[PDB]
């Protein structure tokens, strides 16, 4: 989630990660 | 290998080469000394039998 | 993927051979930092990779990595950006650990990475850092292959490097199944326009959109349409919203090429069986129904740009115009009034692109040509005909004309006064021979485009899409594709697990609202956090009929089918399902090429190699030594003389062919004599 | 032997064909010289007559002179010696 | 033996599709005849399709229309969805213009005499206030698929934009057999067949036509010898 | 050979222009050329004739062996790809991943002849290196054939001979009879039957049984019990070939093909193989061998054996913790434990699967892949090696069907990338070695029919049995066949079974086995008396010709490629560098001493290595041997070396290998 | 639809009753569309007469023994099976085969009633050891295609009469394949090859026309819904 135009794709997450993805271009 | 050092003392000996290998005829492009190259095949005589020449 | 790339070769870096093979290896410090999978499969393996996803950089040029420090049998929630060295100080177990819902754990004896990079069942008191998450050791592209933990790294890396070689189709549908990567990928991808400020839409266009910022202020967003990529692929941007809409900041507003509904899209979702059919699916041979072709499901846009300059010679200034030397009129039809062709005109290889001309100078004409002029009243026109013609194997309309003129104050390089660049596109249908591949490394060329009717098909008359060969599967260790296929069939079908008597046990810990599924709903799996096969089996048991009472597939993922050729059912049920696939940037036309005779050398006497020009194929050391092995000598001699160096002999043989007469004899090679002169001039008595 | 019919480029069976030449090689050279003879025949047909004989078997509609030579060979109507 | 020829029975399913079954049949034959008709119907049915159209504002497939959201090629795929039946074989032409903000539906089209769409609800495009439309259409009877012919091969003007054609009145086919095959040798088949017209004609309409073409084929080998 | 019409269109431009100006279609050549630019469809028409019967060449570099190119009959084809016959793919080692190829074109009549005879497709079937065919059927067609030849016990209406209530109810007078039956829902293809044949040569036994004189299949008549599958299979073959009635394994196929080539003419062979390919695809379609995850069973009792070996390793780890064994001790112990676990697991896995599993059935037929690939698929993967090369004591305990963990996958990556790195290095060294070799022997050609020498070597020839039989050596075909006796095989100190001057293939060899003789002075290149190269006689049959080679051959190069080709597959001194240094004539690392005279040994070992000396039998100087590393080991043979062991004059002292030079200086050339 | 090209039929005469057929060109690809169809047709389209179940004196339940002769029961059976003999009678015709003494029984040895017409009477069937006499009755009728040996119509009709198969197809063997003649000018039309071999009863030529008529009789069903429908016309011959 956490995205405005996120089309609903259900996933099989058995876990829950604390952190989300970083800014890939920050490199 | 070591084309320079090979060639140099080769010419020093002034060894002429007989052109009888095959790589020779390769790089010179003249017909190879092998396969269809030898004289027994490359100098074949061929023509119609004069029997059939009677036919034609 | 090009960005976030890692390489040690370069200035300061080691050159290729100077490095030992060991640097190519995968040192255990690499874990979670450099994805060990993604790397070029050519002769640079181990030399270049990329970053793990959640990695991050030291100000000192190191990999500062987050970690979940655990304390007191309880994982904290403080991310810890760690380098590798300090990591050796410490004790890190795995994210996939039976945490007691609280940081507390379940069993004492736990896997953990050792300072030597080693693993043991640590008693569950000793660790001080837990993994931030699964897949912390994955690359970006690696992050985008479901079931990845079921197949070998070999085909894995193969599909990985291939997946960057995808080609943007014109329709750009999204896959039914995926990961969590497909959206974040695009939102960093950039080329999909993102909502800057939250707001209500103002007005759209096919080229831009007027946006109403929430307080007064507004803005447009110029869609990039038909922008030529660095590889001839189109770069359209279509808007995905309405002028009466309202969105929020950082939100998608228009997909890019390979983007569908905001997330990535690298192909289509296709129903396939796996039988060996007619041998046409022999050794990666890949068959195709015409249905996609006539449905344009595989349709590429290509943008080839051509450019030519306006130099100035000693003979004067180069010229561009409809005025030409000896030439037809119809060939001078679709030009503009002043040389160059007209926008929107169809073209074909060899056709004229731009009418350009320069003086050639003066030479005594042949008496013959002079005679033709006399009988024909034809002038000299010493200015030489130097126009622009389309090279071989090219067609399609010309979109836009880019024109530059020194007279226009267009800054141009010296010895130049006018520049023009041209844009032709050709809507390439898919065609046989082209290379496709799933997301598993499982790949291959297009075997044969078969019509729709002559096709194995369902009991519902629904024809199959394609067919792959089972025999490539085992020895390649790529069951993940089978997994994907089963999953995709389940996804297209939709289910509704009857949780009437509690829950079927496999569904017990399964997340809710998976208990049914609308057909053709989209889903995804984390790489290491994917569905189990038992879960999939319980799903496949629940496969609600499509329209009629229709359980097309068994509980085993197969089904009975009909040969559109034979008429009969096949003797067995067959694996089938929906797979997502890509199209590679190795089209047939990019590779197909032959030649008889073209522009000879300048240094040597030799008609130019290189498929950019004609070019052709070099018959060197491997099949020479070979021909000698065969014993056939004359063919080799002909190749190495009259196709290689005999200046006179070349035109001689050409004449002889034109006249229908026995071949002349092979003359002396040219490079031979050249080497001879060289040896001479080396102060060497030669004879 | 009773096996099958050949087809086009494989006609006639080289299995049979080698049965009269000593080696494949002399066969090849034999054929090539005859074929050049044939081509010279056609080239000289426009001009005056010469001892250039052949073909003997009725040549096909559009047949390679090589092919014609081969077929006459299997017909066994020639004569040759090594070099 | 069985002294009777079979019988062609009918079952209506819907307008756009219905069922057919026939018997008595010979054992080990129904699949044969069924794939026969399937291979037939899927391709050998004369249809009628748009050929290639033109609009004033455009020069080629790879441009835009002022005012619309969609583009040329988007409209291309949309129109490729279209359905229409001709009556004659000479190339007739329909047209379409439009103005103001709005949707473009299939019903929007001005058709010439003899032509008729069969799903006016087919969305085409949407426009704005500046949204302005004109278009001419090239349509013709045919059979099967053709790729778009080259306009250079033709002589038409640069506004022309060739489009592939799929003369498929048929939508989808399938069936199943009925192995009577009792243990008395009083055995026979029964083809549980289904048809799916794509809004152009009725299943029987396409079916009898196909059978006529088949009779064309067989008689060639029937009595010519 | 397939061909993109567009391509060849550009190819024969000179030919086509000539032939068309021959027609009244282009006034000058220039008209022809621009017309080619215009492609007026009659251009395609004359293109047809000009393409008619003109050979071509086809190249997939890099080439290793002689078949890197051949000659194909072109034929215009739609599309823009090179349509290739299936069977040549194994020759080119050319998958359909998208590898390109090159296509050359001969011009002279002489070049055309060279192609049309030598470089032809059909003229090249067998291994020029190893005599066996190369267009032999494979993975998919082989699959179909295996399905076709297997018999289904308890099958659809089998031949069930049981009177008293009904006939035997499985008999069929005609194959066509059975055809019609199974076309009805009557007969499985693999149900056993008893039909009577009149059109196929029965086996030698029964055929001689009924006849003895002439079992000739067009008109003879006779019964047999098989399945219709084997029926049709034998139907494919030429008439003269007798019946088979077996389940065609790939090996069986190869043997059949070898027989055919060795006895029949080529063109029959090619046609036969083609029909084979065709029907093979036909039935591979029907085999229905596909792969669902439900097709992949796992070891149902795996976990308990897992636990057994785990308890073992646990005790081992505890005892290492004791310090009773050091680090490497417990390492190797774990290595052994997990290897044993792997072995038992593969045992249970192999026994567990039913036989109809296509997953197994592939390797079962021997189409491809080994059982280890199976175990990796389902069950447990086991050990992943140190990227250095050592083994990781973890190890993997799952198969792909279970899916790995992060750590497991990471571990497997080590050996994965290591192997893929080695892949290029090995093929690189291969070409280097090849260049060395062929540059060595570039000028070795037959020049003489016979050197007429009388030197020649004798052969072990299927060693005697101690219980008493001529138990066949394994490595005889690679040695005995295509050889020329200079001697004459007498029999029983009597009649000569076989004399000087024969080719020494199957039947005579078999007769020699019947005779009971295991030594044969055969000619060899080593004894080819010719000065300038070799004689035809001492060379023997060509592996590819099947007959005695002509005198125009440079066999040296063929042998060169013969060696160089397999070098790619040489998967590791114990490998490729071993081979090199052998050809290098170097003093190997494992230089083991060799005897210099017979006698017992003055075997003796100093500190930290061995210190031995020869017991001379002349006698004289006990040949002393001093730096005998304790890491070295006494050569075991006959029992391992022991002190006072009477040895020979050239017996290798230690294990390993001394240089070729000293073995020369001791026991000379032969 | 205008045919735009007209396929053709040139039968090939192979050995006497093994004639061959080829046809082209084709709308790619009708070969699979129709050749297989016609195949199964001729396999199961034309009537034919054949033995139903013979009865033989003496032997009661031992289905394997025959005194006075050499061949066993089943050899007799199979030899009976390949008897080309016709009749115009849509009924169950019975028959007789009778002889004593040694010698051999063959095809023509039978007593033919009305309607029966053996087409290979000079065909050996059975041998007569030493003075042995046989009197066997035969049950032939006619039908289509080919039948298995049907089980007992009754539970047990008669101990003597014993069932057999019925090769009601006068056709014997059928095969074919598709081709791609003239792929550029004709744009890949197709060429059918047809291998038929049948008994001496009729010519494969004639059987071809017969089955073709039968099939078109079938497809008249298909056409007889809207004959006023656009069909792909071939034009005249
Ligand atoms: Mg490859
Ligand atoms: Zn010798």
């Amino acid at each position: 989630n956490s995205v405005p135009g996120a089309p609903n794709r259900v996933s099989f997450a058995k876990l829950r990660e604390p952190l989300e993805v970083p800014g890939l271009l920050d490199v | 290998q070591e084309t320079t050092r090979v060639l140099t003392d080769a010419a020093i000996n002034c060894r002429s080469d007989k052109l009888n290998g095959l790589k020779e005829n390769v790089i010179i492009g003249k017909l190879i000394p092998a396969g269809t190259g030898i004289n027994r095949y490359r100098n074949i005589a061929v023509q119609p039998t004069e029997e059939a020449r009677a036919a034609a | 993927t090009h960005k976030r790339r890692l390489s040690a070769l370069g200035p300061g870096g080691l050159s290729r051979e100077r490095a030992g093979l060991e640097v190519r290896d995968v040192h255990p410090s690499h874990y979670g930092r450099m994805c060990p999978i993604e790397t070029p499969e050519g002769p640079n393996i181990g030399l270049i990779g990329s970053l793990s996803v959640y990695a991050r950089v030291n100000p000192f040029g190191f990999i500062e990595t987050p970690y979940r420090k655990v304390v007191d049998g309880v994982v904290s929630d403080e991310i810890v950006y760690l380098t590798a060295d300090e990591e050796d100080r410490h004790v890190v177990a795995q994210a996939n650990s039976p945490i007691d819902a609280d940081g507390r754990f379940v069993e004492p004896r736990v896997l953990v990475r050792r300072k030597a990079g080693e693993v043991e069942y640590v008693p569950s008191s000793e660790v001080d850092y837990m993994d931030v998450s699964p897949r912390q050791m994955v690359s970006v592209a690696t992050a985008m292959i479901p079931f990845l933990e079921h197949d070998d790294a070999n085909r894995a890396l193969m599909g990985a490097n291939m997946q960057r070689q995808a080609v943007p189709l014109v329709r750009s549908e999204a896959p039914l199944v995926g990961t969590g990567m497909e959206l974040r990928a695009a939102i960093d991808a950039g080329d999909v326009v993102v909502a800057e400020e939250s707001g209500v839409i103002e007005e759209v266009s096919a080229d831009y959109i007027t946006v109403m910022h929430d307080n007064g202020t507004r803005r447009t967003y110029r869609m990039r349409k038909f922008a030529r990529s660095n590889h001839g692929t189109c770069a359209n941007q279509c808007p995905i919203v309405d002028a009466g809409d309202r969105v929020e900041a950082g939100q998608v507003i228009a997909d890019g090429p390979c983007t569908d509904d905001g997330e990535m899209a690298l192909g289509k979702n296709l129903l396939v069986a796996i039988m060996p059919w007619e041998g046409h699916n022999y050794e990666d041979a890949i068959i195709l129904s015409n249905r996609l072709v006539e449905e344009d499901v595989l349709t590429s846009i290509h943008i080839e740009e051509h450019e030519i300059d306006a130099r100035d010679t000693k003979l004067g200034a180069e010229e561009i115009t409809r005025d030409i030397p000896n030439i037809s009129d119809e060939v001078l039809a679709d030009l503009d009034e002043r040389g160059i062709v007209r926008i929107g005109a169809e073209v074909r290889d060899g056709d004229i692109l731009v009418g350009k001309v320069t003086p050639k100078g003066e030479t005594e004409l042949t008496p013959e040509e002079r005679l033709l002029r006399a009988i024909f009243g034809e002038k000299a026109r010493e200015v030489r005909d130097t126009s622009l013609k389309v090279p071989h194997g090219e067609s399609g309309k010309v979109i836009g004309i880019r024109v530059f003129s020194r007279e226009d104050e267009d800054e141009l390089p010296a010895g130049v006064n006018e520049l023009v660049r041209v844009y032709v596109a050709q809507k390439r249908k898919i065609s046989d021979g082209d290379k496709l591949a799933g997301r598993h490394g499982n790949k291959g060329v297009i075997g044969k485009i078969l019509p729709v009717e002559d096709m194995p098909f369902l009991a519902d008359g629904t024809p199959v899409d394609i067919i792959l060969n089972t025999h490539g599967v085992p020895r390649r260790m790529n069951i993940g594709q089978i997994l994907e296929t089963h999953l995709g069939w389940c996804a297209h079908s939709g289910w509704k697990v009857d949780a009437a008597k509690g829950v079927p046990d496999w569904a017990a810990r399964l997340p809710d609202e998976l208990l049914e599924a609308q057909p053709n709903a989209i889903v995804s799996t984390p790489v290491f956090d994917g569905a189990q096969e038992a879960e999939l089996q319980g799903l496949l048991s629940c496969t609600l009929p499509n329209r009629d009472g229709d359980v097309l597939v068994d509980a085993d993922g197969k089904a009975m089918l009909f040969d559109g050729r034979s008429g009969e059912p096949f003797p067995y049920p067959v694996t089938v399902g929906y797979m997502y696939i890509m199209k590679l940037h190795h089209l047939v036309d990019d590779k197909i090429h032959a030649r008889s005779t073209g522009p000879y050398s300048m240094i040597t006497q030799q008609p130019l190699g290189g498929k950019a020009q004609f070019g052709g194929q070099r018959f060197g050391e491997m099949e020479c030594w070979a021909m000698q092995a065969y014993g056939a000598a004359y063919t080799l001699q002909e190749l190495l003389t009259i196709k290689s160096d005999d200046t006179v002999g070349r035109v001689k043989v050409y004449e002889a062919i034109v006249k229908g007469e026995n071949i002349p004899e092979p003359g002396i090679p040219e490079s031979f004599k050249v080497l001879l002169k060289e040896l001479q001039s080396l102060c060497l008595n030669v004879e | 032997g009773g096996y099958d019919t050949p087809l086009g480029i494989t006609n006639p069976p080289i299995d049979e064909l080698l049965d009269r030449v000593s080696s494949k090689y002399a066969l090849v050279i034999y054929a090539a010289k005859r074929a050049r003879q044939i081509n010279d025949y056609y080239n000289q047909l426009g001009e005056g007559i010469l001892e250039y004989v052949g073909p003997l078997v009725e040549p096909g509609l559009q047949e390679k002179p090589l092919s014609i030579a081969l077929r006459e060979i299997h017909a066994d109507l020639l004569e040759h010696t090594e070099g | 033996l069985i002294s009777q020829r079979p019988t062609l029975s009918e079952d209506v399913l819907t307008d756009n599709r219905s069922q057919f079954v026939i018997e008595p049949l010979e054992p080990g034959f129904g699949y044969t005849l069924g794939n026969s008709l399937r291979r037939t119907l899927l391709s050998s049915i004369p249809g009628a399709a748009v050929t290639s159209i033109r609009i004033d504002g455009v020069l080629h497939e790879f441009t835009t229309v002022p005012g619309v959201k969609e583009d040329v090629t988007e409209i291309i795929l949309n129109l490729k969805s279209l359905v229409v039946s001709s009556e004659e074989d000479e190339p007739v032409t329909m047209y379409l213009r439009k103005q103001g903000p709005g949707e473009v539906t299939a019903g929007d089209i001005v058709p010439p005499a003899g032509v008729t769409v069969h799903n006016p609800g087919m969305h085409i495009a949407t426009l704005n206030d500046k949204g302005k439309l004109e278009v001419e259409l090239v349509v013709e009877r045919g059979r099967g698929y053709v790729p778009a012919v080259q306009n250079r091969a033709s002589g038409a003007e640069i506004g022309r934009i060739p489009v592939d054609s799929i003369y498929s009145p048929v939508l989808k086919v399938t069936y199943k057999v009925d192995a009577t095959r009792v243990e008395q040798r009083t055995d026979f088949d029964k083809l549980i067949l289904d048809v799916e017209t794509k809004n152009s004609i009725s299943p029987r309409d396409a079916l009898a036509s196909a059978g006529k073409t088949l009779v064309e084929l067989f008689g060639l080998a029937r009595e010519l010898n | 050979c397939g061909l993109p019409k567009l391509m060849a269109l550009e190819l024969f431009k000179p030919f086509v222009m000539k032939r068309l100006v021959d027609l009244n279609h282009a006034q000058n050549i220039k008209s022809a050329k621009r017309m080619v630019e215009r492609q007026r469809p009659q251009v395609w028409d004359v293109l047809e004739e000009v393409i008619a019967e003109h050979p071509v060449l086809l190249n997939r570099a890099p080439t290793l062996h002689r078949l890197g190119i051949q000659a194909f009959e072109p034929m215009l084809v739609e599309g823009k790809a090179i349509q290739l016959h299936p069977l040549v793919c194994e020759a080119f080692n050319a998958d359909f991943d998208g590898d390109q190829m090159a296509v050359h074109l001969p011009l002279s009549a002489e070049a055309q002849a060279e192609a049309r005879i030598l470089m032809l497709s059909s003229n090249n079937i067998l291994s020029p290196a190893s005599g066996r065919p190369l267009a032999m059927p494979r993975l998919d067609m082989v699959t179909g054939l295996y399905y076709l030849t297997t018999e289904v016990p308890g099958d659809t209406g089998e031949y069930q001979p049981a009177s008293g209530d009904h006939p035997e109810t499985g008999v069929y007078s005609s194959p066509a009879e059975a055809i019609m039956a199974a076309d009805r829902g009557v007969l499985s293809v693999r149900a056993k039957i008893k039909v009577r044949l009149t059109q196929l040569r029965p086996p030698v036994e029964i055929e001689a049984e009924l006849f003895g004189h002439s079992g000739w299949q067009p008109g003879d008549a006779w019964m047999a019990e098989t399945t219709l599958g084997r029926v049709m299979f034998n139907e494919l073959l030429p008439l003269g070939y007798p019946f088979v009635n077996k389940q065609m394994h790939k090996k069986v196929q190869a043997a059949i093909i070898n027989d055919l080539a060795e006895r029949y003419p080529m063109i029959v062979v090619a046609q036969t193989v083609d029909k084979l390919k065709d029907a093979g695809f036909y039935w591979a379609t029907r085999s229905g061998v596909t792969v669902s995850m439900a097709d992949v069973l796992v070891p149902p009792r795996k976990k308990e054996i897992l636990d057994h070996y785990e308890e073992r390793a646990d005790k081992v780890e505890k005892q290492f913790q004791r310090g009773a064994l050091n680090h490497d001790e417990r390492n190797e112990a774990l290595v052994e434990i997990w290897k044993e676990a792997t072995d038992e697991v593969g045992q249970a896995l192999r026994e567990h699967y039913p036989d109809d599993n296509p997953i197994i059935t592939i390797v079962d037929s021997g189409a491809t892949g080994n059982f280890t690939q199976t175990r990796t698929l389902a069950g447990m993967k086991g050990l992943v090696t140190n990227p250095k090369g050592e083994f990781i004591p973890r190890p993997v305990k799952s198969s792909f069907r279970e899916g790995l963990t992060v750590l497991e996958y990471f571990i497997n990556t080590h050996g994965a990338r290591k192997g893929l790195a080695d892949t290029a290095l090995r093929t690189a060294d291969s070409g280097y070695l090849t260049r060395r070799l062929v540059d060595v022997s570039q000028d070795v050609i037959v020049r003489e029919h016979d050197c007429q020498t009388e030197r020649g070597i004798v052969v072990e020839l299927a060693e005697r049995a101690p219980d008493g039989t001529l138990i066949r050596d394994p490595y005889i075909e690679t040695s005995a066949y295509a050889r020329t006796l200079g001697t004459d095989a007498v029999d029983e100190a009597g009649n000569v079974i076989v004399e000087r001057g024969q080719d020494l293939g199957d039947p005579e060899i078999d007769a020699l086995l019947a005779a009971g003789i295991t030594q044969v002075k055969v000619r060899s290149v080593l004894t080819c008396a010719t000065s300038t190269g070799v004689c035809a006689t001492c060379y023997g049959r060509s592996m590819a010709t099947g007959k005695l080679v002509d005198i125009g051959e440079a066999v040296g190069i063929v042998a060169a490629q013969s060696i160089g080709e397999p070098g790619t597959q040489l998967t590791m001194t114990g490998g490729l560098p071993r081979v090199q240094e052998l050809f290098e004539a170097r003093v190997p690392r494992g230089k083991a001493p060799i005897a210099d005279v017979t006698g017992r040994v003055r075997l003796e070992d100093g500190e930290r290595f061995y210190k031995i000396t020869i017991v001379p039998d002349d006698g004289g100087e006990e040949v002393v041997y001093d730096k005998i590393s304790k890491r070295q080991r006494l050569r075991v043979f006959k029992r391992v070396l022991s002190d006072g062991d009477h040895v020979e004059v050239g017996q290798q002292l230690m294990e390993g290998s001394a240089d070729p030079h000293e073995v020369l200086r001791v026991q000379g050339p032969r």
